């Protein structure tokens, strides 16, 4: 098996800049057997370049490819908004055909603090015997953010899950949703439920909380 | 011009037999190798296997013990069979053609150029379950300078996907529908939120429409303030 290691994992850049992605193969391969594919989240992969440097039809000249032996590169000369997606490398010189783990090309924008909201469990869920508390972080950048659940000042662990959306199409921000699930006995055993948010855009952690019986 | 249509069951139990088929339009099968490639959501691409119009096959060595491929030249179709399934086989499956023609044996392969869309295949011992839709009511603690956030929690459903709209699609700006999370239970949970003017609360109705086809479920949940 020929392993392909792509570099870097993430790349935050702005339209008009230069991007260069690296593809290293665990063994030496000829350039004629390398390809680059582009993938927007939710859509199928799209062929960009084959044989290291040949552009597929429709691909503009701002896309360039090269390299030899063990190291190959894809270069986007001047970045366009269309170009921000995931990029995979592939070799087809040896069976089986292997792919790199990908490089994510994200729009680099101004730091934006999240808007933090909290939602107690509904009565409909309480009659189900379960209580989920939701905390929303709306329209923030960059993607890195820390959520912590606190129940009567006891930091929670192993009882929460979070999800992050894709980079928004018009303001290039992210939003995150975190869910804390308890049994309704455990939920009614306590009073203060809090979500503490840490982010680059906040000068200090922001806490949104409520009390059972508000 | 060359494009694909894919069919085959997408919800199976472990150790069942997955069978998928793509019909090819706008071009004939002859002269090309056709492959199946899978992708776990959030992960990368894994080539499964390829077949030509004479039945010559080549499989990924890590899957050859439980993967076969077929071709039907009269119907311009080709098929994949995968056995001894596990939850690790849950993924999007794509059909693709090689970018250039290649006869039955050429030691180095070509690149893939036309790719079909990804069909989700779910392998799980869980049985189909419709989601519970719980309101996320706007409150004191979900307001910020004239903007109120509300939503709905789509919890304990299986399998993917679920479609979520707001006011039957008449409400789109400020909506965030989040990727689902797979719980310890084997069930999925997702949330959908929207920020609106806080003065709109009390007169403007906000309903979340959740469609889960595998369970034949459609829920219209009205979200009301505190």
């Amino acid at each position: 098996e020929i392993v392909l290691t792509q570099s870097p994992v993430s790349l935050s850049l702005s339209p008009g800049e230069r991007a260069t992605l690296s593809c290293r193969a665990s063994q030496s391969i000829s350039s004629t057997y390398l390809a680059w594919y582009q993938q927007i989240p939710g859509q199928a992969p799209r062929l960009l370049i084959y044989g290291a440097s040949s552009r597929a039809a429709g691909i503009p000249d701002r896309f360039s490819g090269g390299g030899s032996g063990t190291d190959f590169t894809l270069t986007i000369s001047r970045l366009e908004p269309e170009d921000f997606a995931v990029y995979y490398c592939q070799q087809y010189g040896s069976s089986p055909r292997s792919f790199g783990q990908g490089t994510k090309l994200e729009i680099k924008r101004t730091v934006a603090a999240p808007s933090v909201f909290i939602f107690p469990p509904s009565d409909e869920q309480l009659k189900s015997g379960t209580a989920s508390v939701v905390c929303l972080l709306n329209n923030f950048y960059p993607r890195e953010a820390k959520v912590q659940w606190k129940v009567d000042n006891a930091l929670q662990s192993g009882n929460s899950q979070e999800s992050v959306t894709e980079q928004d199409s018009k303001d290039s921000t992210y939003s995150l949703s975190s869910t804390l699930t308890l049994s309704k006995a455990d939920y009614e055993k306590h009073k203060v439920y809090a979500c503490e948010v840490t982010h680059q855009g906040l000068s200090s952690p922001v806490t949104k909380s409520f009390n059972r019986g508000e | 011009q060359v494009q694909f249509q894919q069919w085959g069951a997408g919800l199976l139990k472990p150790s069942e037999t997955l069978s998928l088929t793509c019909g090819v339009y706008g071009g004939s099968l002859s002269g090309y190798y056709w492959s199946w490639i899978r992708q776990t959501p959030g992960k990368g691409l894994e080539w499964i296997g390829e077949i030509n119009h004479t039945g010559t096959t080549n499989y990924n060595p890590s899957l050859k013990s439980r993967v076969t491929m077929s071709v039907d030249t009269s119907k311009n179709q080709f098929s994949l069979k995968m056995s001894s399934l596990t939850a690790a086989d849950t993924a999007l499956y794509y059909c693709a053609r090689e970018g250039a023609p290649r006869w039955a044996l050429k030691r180095p392969s070509n690149w893939f150029d036309p790719w079909g869309q990804g069909t989700l295949v779910t392998v799980s011992s869980a049985s189909t379950k419709g989601p519970s839709v719980f309101p996320l009511a706007p409150s004191s603690k979900s307001t910020s300078g004239g903007t109120a956030a509300l939503g709905c929690l789509v919890k304990d459903y299986f399998p993917e996907p679920v479609t979520v709209s707001w006011n039957s699609g008449a409400l789109t700006s400020g909506v965030h529908t989040f990727p689902a999370v797979l719980q310890s239970s084997g069930l999925y949970s997702l949330s959908s939120v929207v920020t609106v003017p806080s003065s709109s609360l009390g007169t403007q109705t906000y309903i979340c429409n959740v469609n889960h086809k595998p369970s034949n479920t459609k829920v219209d949940k009205k979200v009301e303030p505190k």
